[PDB]
């Protein structure tokens, strides 16, 4: 039910072991499990700002974490589709080879060679849409800065309040899941330099000696 | 062009800003003078880029310095660097270099 | 916003004010339908009710031709650029499936799907 | 240009929306760039304002101290190649010639970094401690963020509106210089060359000699 | 001394004039150096003061645990698998195992996954009990920051004046141990040697072996 | 011998700078007329 | 060679500059006049 996550006896960051809940986090907004051991959300309006950039961070981390492995998923046995650029942390070098930036292995898709020009178009367009996000325009102006839902919600869905509560905590949990997974993505890029799916296959081959303990010697300052 | 010119001299509007604010101007409307300069300068940039299109993509213009006595040459790798272009525009106008 | 530039008694015409007087437009165009430019030189407009009757034909015609223009420019561009469209050029696309031929769908970004549908059932 | 009041310029132009209620435009450098709201409490606002200004002054000083020596090195002043590029200047004290200011043997010529840092600690600790009190020997008690007096012998802080627009000029130039300084630390980490040398190589061919030419240097290997 | 407006501060005379209005020296270790202003609210005072105390204790144990094996290997004639504090993680990957006093009778562990599992479950239970401040009546009371009972068998939780004096002693020792452990951390990176060996090498030639002799080890080229 | 060049270049830029900022410096208002 | 000559005649020297000190003093003189004019601008 709703009170399982928005009641005063809601789900917490320790279950029934969160006795010293912060007073200001009463379970009104999505999440609100009380994990504020650093106490950086003491001020109310600042807590609002941190929550808004939390949901923005969460959504763009959802895009990132999902899009990490899709080219590596579509990677074939030898790689006519993509060469060394199938890996996530080698994707940018898809602009500097002799052919161009092909989306799915063919010249018919994208096929760009001016990284500076696509940089300029990206910057102008999405800086403009950030200005629309913070002020308003064609979609809406006086709506909720975090939760507008007017032109971006065409499939119904967003009409019921307990549905709002449920699938908003579904948002915050899925976003935090992608957020944590993305940290995994960057740090496995650092400590190993190997792709996620191929690391997963190497671990499922033999979990015993293949672990991060096998790379604990790599950062040793000899 | 001549038909349009005689039309605007004879039956064209006698004063422009009462019907076309985009085309009318008092000579102290400095913002709209700057707008007119912007339009004309965009036209001149378009003409220069048209010469670019001819020199690099339409296979024209004669180079006198091709071996054997010159050739009409489609220009590949033009030198656009600021050092040479500006040094070409800020040098002496005498026989030592020649300014322009 | 800014409906006066296209609607109302004073609107954009097919000729400007110096060459076209505002009285040379026939009476049944007074600035209430979209695209009202006062360009009816022959006797096809006749009256506003017949204008409304041809409006449905004109709008569906415009939308159909808009779909036709997009579906002409896209598959031939894909064929010329390298996509396996197998008949992207628009006025030979029917000649592909006569004896045992087929078609291919390039539905971006995950296209390249071989269609086994025969022409009679299609 | 009405740098104060409600009609002040903002941090996104017309698309900025509503500036925060706790920032109404009393202080220089005001544009409403408060996405995370670090400055909710006025005491915290004051501490961050002092930190920003001290960093602005230090960034301006570092900007000239990072541009001038390599300019003189390429303009006939006999700097060593070691000390011409700023991040290696501290290594010049380890050489037999010592630290030669402007390439002069009988100028500075320091060889004891231990004593140099010791006198540096003493002098700057005294200076910053006198800054912290607001009272110094011979200096009365006044504004700690804007002392003037002995620090303004020219007397340009006497007139109010010119003093305010000069405050705006100072904070904006400081922000520009701190962009520059963070950029110089970025080229120092990435390029390993001086910033003026980076601009010089960028002017040879701006198509390829830009930031995109170094995107594949820090990529990890398995 | 260390309490009230005549307490010691973070700059001595240089801090006599300007201090935050919200730092009165009530809490131990208060010298009033919050010049960044990251702590304006009492709620974050409570939470982040608890953060400071737990970091103080944990850095003290880290400092006592880093120098002990190297100070037992040198000047004491005791052998181990690997005496270096930041190289003691890799010593488990040899055939020897996890050795306590140079002898295979003690511990002799070779299952890092199992011992990490028991560490994480024990630590999770203990830390949840810490954050709970007790549960179901069992220690479900007390200070949650200064426990005393069930953790002070020596009976030094009484006489609050000298108790607070030793409390300030504790927070000062914790900050000094934070220095010591941070120094161990960065000396592991800029040099890659043991701190005891570093101290021993520095004593022979303090003019040559300093921080500046390794100041060019991270220059970019 | 380049010292002569430096001196004359300095004085030429000085006179030219006087000209440039003199006519930049609100020159059309230096008139007795009502303008 | 029998004499020391400037040897900069021609060669495409921008503004006739052959050594950096001359460009630096040109910029210095123009900046000096500019600073005088700017600080003494608005008549007063
Ligand atoms: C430097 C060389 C360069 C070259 C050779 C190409 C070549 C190409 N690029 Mg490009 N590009 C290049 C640089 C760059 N591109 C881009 C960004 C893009 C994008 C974003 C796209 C391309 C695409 C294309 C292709 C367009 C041809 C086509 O499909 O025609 C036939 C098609 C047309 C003539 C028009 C089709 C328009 C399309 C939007 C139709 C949509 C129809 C729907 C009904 C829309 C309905 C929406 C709403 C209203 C309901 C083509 C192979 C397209 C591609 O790969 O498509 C698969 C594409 O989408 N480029 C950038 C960044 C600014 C570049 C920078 O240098
Ligand atoms: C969040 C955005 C983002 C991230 C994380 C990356 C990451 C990367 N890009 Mg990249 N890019 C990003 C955006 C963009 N890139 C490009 C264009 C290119 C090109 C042209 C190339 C790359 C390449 C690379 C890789 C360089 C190798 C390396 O070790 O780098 C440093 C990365 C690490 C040490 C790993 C850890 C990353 C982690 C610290 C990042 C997360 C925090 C960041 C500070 C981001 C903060 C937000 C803002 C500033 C982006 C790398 C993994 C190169 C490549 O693929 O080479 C094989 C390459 O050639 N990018 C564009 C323009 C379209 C971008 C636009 O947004
Ligand atoms: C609605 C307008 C329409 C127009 C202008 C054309 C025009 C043409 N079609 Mg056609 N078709 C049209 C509708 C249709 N065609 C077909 C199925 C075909 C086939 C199967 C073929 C043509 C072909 C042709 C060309 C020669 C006949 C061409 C002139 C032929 C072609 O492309 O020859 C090169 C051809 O083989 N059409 C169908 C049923 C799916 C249609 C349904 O409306
Ligand atoms: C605050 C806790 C903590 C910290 C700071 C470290 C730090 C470190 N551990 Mg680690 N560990 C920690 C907890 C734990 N380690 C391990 C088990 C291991 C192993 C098995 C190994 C390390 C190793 C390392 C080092 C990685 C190489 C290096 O120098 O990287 C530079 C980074 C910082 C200086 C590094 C200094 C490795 C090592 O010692 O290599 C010589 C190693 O092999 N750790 C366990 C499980 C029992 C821990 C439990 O809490
Ligand atoms: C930068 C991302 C980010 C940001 C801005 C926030 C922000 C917020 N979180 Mg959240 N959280 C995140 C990531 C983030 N979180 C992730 C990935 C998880 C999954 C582990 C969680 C799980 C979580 C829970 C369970 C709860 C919150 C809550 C909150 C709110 C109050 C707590 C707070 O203010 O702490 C301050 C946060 C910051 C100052 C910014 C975080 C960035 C830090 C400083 C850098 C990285 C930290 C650390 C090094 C990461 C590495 C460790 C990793 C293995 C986890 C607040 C608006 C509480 C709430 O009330 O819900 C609304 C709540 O109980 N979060
Ligand atoms: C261009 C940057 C800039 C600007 C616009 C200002 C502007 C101002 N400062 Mg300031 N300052 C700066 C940089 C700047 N400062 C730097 C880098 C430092 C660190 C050394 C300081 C340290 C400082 C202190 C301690 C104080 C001020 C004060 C003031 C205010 C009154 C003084 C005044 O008007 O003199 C005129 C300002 C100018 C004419 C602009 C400066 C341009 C000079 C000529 C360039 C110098 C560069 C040159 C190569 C020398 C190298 C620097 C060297 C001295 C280290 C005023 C609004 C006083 C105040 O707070 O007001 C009450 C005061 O107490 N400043
Ligand atoms: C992570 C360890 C840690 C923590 C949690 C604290 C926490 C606290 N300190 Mg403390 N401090 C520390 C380390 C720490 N300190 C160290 C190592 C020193 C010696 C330099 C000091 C010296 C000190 C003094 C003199 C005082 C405090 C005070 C305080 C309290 C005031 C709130 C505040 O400081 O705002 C918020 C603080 C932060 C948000 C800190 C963020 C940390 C970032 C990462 C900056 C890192 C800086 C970098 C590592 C510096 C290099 C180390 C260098 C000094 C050698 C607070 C509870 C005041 C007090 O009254 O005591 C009760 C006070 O007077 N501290
Ligand atoms: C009026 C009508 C104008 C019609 C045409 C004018 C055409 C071009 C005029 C400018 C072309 C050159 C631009 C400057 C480059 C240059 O002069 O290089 C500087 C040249 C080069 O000087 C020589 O260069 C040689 C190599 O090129 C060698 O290096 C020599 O050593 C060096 O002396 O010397 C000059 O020409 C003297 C310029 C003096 C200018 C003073 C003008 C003051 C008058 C009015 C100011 C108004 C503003
Ligand atoms: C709350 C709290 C409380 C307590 O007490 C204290 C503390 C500790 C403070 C806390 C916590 C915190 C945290 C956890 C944080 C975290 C964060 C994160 C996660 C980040 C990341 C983050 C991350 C992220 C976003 C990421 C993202 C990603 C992305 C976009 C990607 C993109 C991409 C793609 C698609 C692909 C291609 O090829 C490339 C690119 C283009 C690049
Ligand atoms: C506002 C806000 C709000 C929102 O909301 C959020 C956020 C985002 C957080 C924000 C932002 C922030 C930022 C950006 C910051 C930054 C700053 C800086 C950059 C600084 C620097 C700053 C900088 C600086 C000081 C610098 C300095 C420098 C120096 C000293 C140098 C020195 C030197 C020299 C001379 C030379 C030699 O050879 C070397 C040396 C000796 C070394
Ligand atoms: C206080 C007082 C009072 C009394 O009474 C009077 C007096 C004496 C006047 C005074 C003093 C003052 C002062 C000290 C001043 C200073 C200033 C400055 C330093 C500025 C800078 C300023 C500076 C600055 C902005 C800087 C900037 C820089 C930059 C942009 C850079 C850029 C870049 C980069 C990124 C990189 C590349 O590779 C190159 C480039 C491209 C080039």
């Amino acid at each position: 039910t709703i009170n399982q996550f928005y009641g005063p006896d809601r789900n917490k960051w320790l279950g029934p072991y969160s006795t010293n809940t912060p007073p200001y986090l009463t379970g009104e907004f999505p999440g609100d499990y009380g994990w504020d051991t650093a106490g950086l959300s003491a001020d109310p309006e600042t807590f609002k700002r941190y929550r808004e950039l939390e949901l923005i961070h969460a959504r763009w981390a959802l895009l990132g974490a999902l899009g990490m492995v899709t080219p590596e998923l579509l990677q074939d046995d030898d790689g006519i589709m993509f060469g060394e650029s199938a890996i996530w942390f080698k994707a940018g070098a898809a602009i500097f080879q002799e052919g161009g930036l092909n989306y799915l292995g063919n010249p018919s898709l994208i096929h760009a060679q001016n990284i500076v020009a696509t940089l300029a178009v990206q910057v102008v367009l999405m800086g403009l849409v950030e200005g629309y996000r913070v002020n308003g325009g064609p979609a809406g102006e006086g709506l909720d800065p975090l939760y507008p839902g007017e032109a971006f919600d065409p499939l119904g869905l967003a009409d019921d309040p307990e549905a709002f509560a449920e699938l908003k905590v579904k948002e915050i949990k899925n976003g935090r899941l992608a957020m944590f997974a993305c940290l995994g993505f960057f740090v496995q890029a650092i400590v190993t330099g190997k792709g996620p799916i191929e690391n997963l296959t190497d671990h499922l081959a033999n979990p015993a000696e293949n672990n991060a303990f096998a790379y604990a010697t790599k950062f040793t300052p000899q | 062009l001549g038909f349009g010119g005689v039309y605007h001299s004879l039956i064209g509007p006698e004063t422009l800003e009462e019907s076309y604010p985009f085309f009318g101007y008092v000579w102290k409307d400095k913002n709209k003078m700057t707008n007119i300069l912007g339009y004309h300068l965009i036209i001149l940039g378009c003409g220069a880029w048209l010469l670019v299109l001819k020199a690099l993509y339409f296979g024209g213009v004669y180079d006198t310095w091709a071996p054997g006595g010159g050739d009409v040459r489609i220009i590949s790798n033009p030198t656009t660097n600021a050092a040479i272009i500006f040094g070409y525009i800020v040098k002496s106008p005498f026989g030592g270099d020649g300014w322009i | 916003p800014d409906l006066e530039k296209w609607y109302g008694p004073d609107r954009k015409l097919f000729l400007p004010g110096g060459l076209l007087d505002r009285d040379d437009v026939p009476e049944y165009l007074n600035g209430e339908l979209a695209g009202d430019y006062g360009y009816d030189p022959l006797g096809l407009g006749k009256d506003e009710e017949q204008v409304e009757k041809y409006r449905a034909n004109e709008l569906l015609h415009a939308r159909w031709a808009m779909l036709a223009a997009a579906g002409i420019i896209i598959p031939e561009g894909l064929q010329a650029n390298g996509a396996d469209i197998k008949g992207g050029t628009w006025f030979e696309t029917g000649a592909e499936m006569l004896n045992g031929g087929t078609l291919n769908y390039f539905a971006v970004p995950f296209g390249v799907v071989q269609n086994p549908l025969p022409l009679a059932a299609v | 240009s009405a740098w104060y009041g409600p009609d002040r310029p903002l941090f996104l132009g017309s698309l900025s929306g509503e500036p925060p209620s706790y920032l109404t435009g009393e202080f220089p450098g005001d544009y409403g760039w408060d996405t995370a709201g670090l400055s909710a409490d006025p005491t915290t606002f004051a501490r961050y304002r002092t930190i920003e200004l001290i960093h602005a002054r230090w960034a301006l000083l570092g900007a000239l101290g990072i541009i001038t020596p390599e300019l003189l090195a390429k303009n006939g002043v006999p700097f060593s190649e070691d000390g011409a590029i700023w991040f290696k200047a501290g290594a010049e004290i380890f050489k037999e010639g010592g630290l030669n200011y402007l390439g002069n043997e009988n100028l500075i010529h320091a060889q004891s970094i231990l004593a140099t840092l010791a006198v540096q600690v003493i002098v700057m600790g005294a200076a910053e401690g006198f800054r912290a009190n607001g009272e110094a020997p011979g200096v009365e008690g006044l504004d700690p963020l804007y002392p003037g007096g002995p620090f303004d012998p020219l007397g340009l802080a006497d007139d109010p509106e010119a003093f305010a627009e000069l405050k705006v000029k100072e904070i904006k130039n400081g922000r520009l210089a701190m962009f520059s300084c963070l950029g110089f630390f970025v080229q120092a980490i990435v390029t390993g060359k001086g910033p003026i040398q980076n601009l010089q190589d960028h002017l040879a061919d701006p198509g390829v000699n830009n930031a995109f030419a170094s995107a594949t240097k820090f990529v990890p290997t398995p | 001394e260390f309490y009230g407006p005549d307490r010691a501060k973070f700059l001595g005379p240089f801090s006599e004039n300007d201090t935050p209005e919200y730092l009165t020296g009530e809490f131990p270790g208060d010298y009033g150096w919050d010049t960044a202003g990251l702590s304006a609210d009492p709620q974050t005072f409570a939470r982040y003061r608890e953060i400071e105390l737990i970091h103080a204790r944990w850095a003290l144990l880290g400092a006592l645990g880093i120098l002990t094996p190297e100070l037992l290997s040198q000047y004491a004639g005791v052998q181990f698998g690997e005496p270096v504090w930041f190289k003691a993680g890799a010593q488990i990957f040899a055939a020897g195992g996890l050795n306590y006093l140079g002898n295979e009778s003690l511990i002799h562990a070779q299952s890092i996954i199992a011992t990490l599992a028991v560490q994480v479950v024990l630590m999770g239970l203990a830390e949840a009990y810490r954050a709970n401040g007790g549960s179901e009546g069992f220690l479900d009371d007390l200070d949650t920051l200064y426990p005393g009972g069930a953790f002070d068998p020596l009976g030094l939780a009484d006489d609050p004046d000298t108790f607070a004096e030793l409390k300030v002693k504790e927070i000062k020792n914790g900050r000094l141990a934070m220095f010591s452990c941070l120094g161990f951390f960065v000396q592991a990176i800029v040099t890659g040697k043991g701190p005891v060996q570093n101290l021993t090498d520095h004593l022979a030639d303090p003019t040559v072996n300093n921080a500046f002799a390794s100041a060019t080890k991270f220059t970019p080229g | 011998m380049l010292t002569l060049k430096i001196f004359v270049y300095t004085v030429v830029t000085f006179f030219v700078g006087l000209f440039i900022f003199g006519f930049l410096s609100n020159d059309p208002s230096r008139n007795p007329g009502k303008g | 060679l029998v004499d020391d000559r400037m040897n900069g005649d021609g060669t495409g020297l921008p503004f006739g500059v052959n050594d950096g000190i001359l460009g630096w003093v040109i910029a210095g003189t123009l900046g000096t006049i500019w600073a005088i004019y700017f600080v003494s601008q608005k008549d007063l």
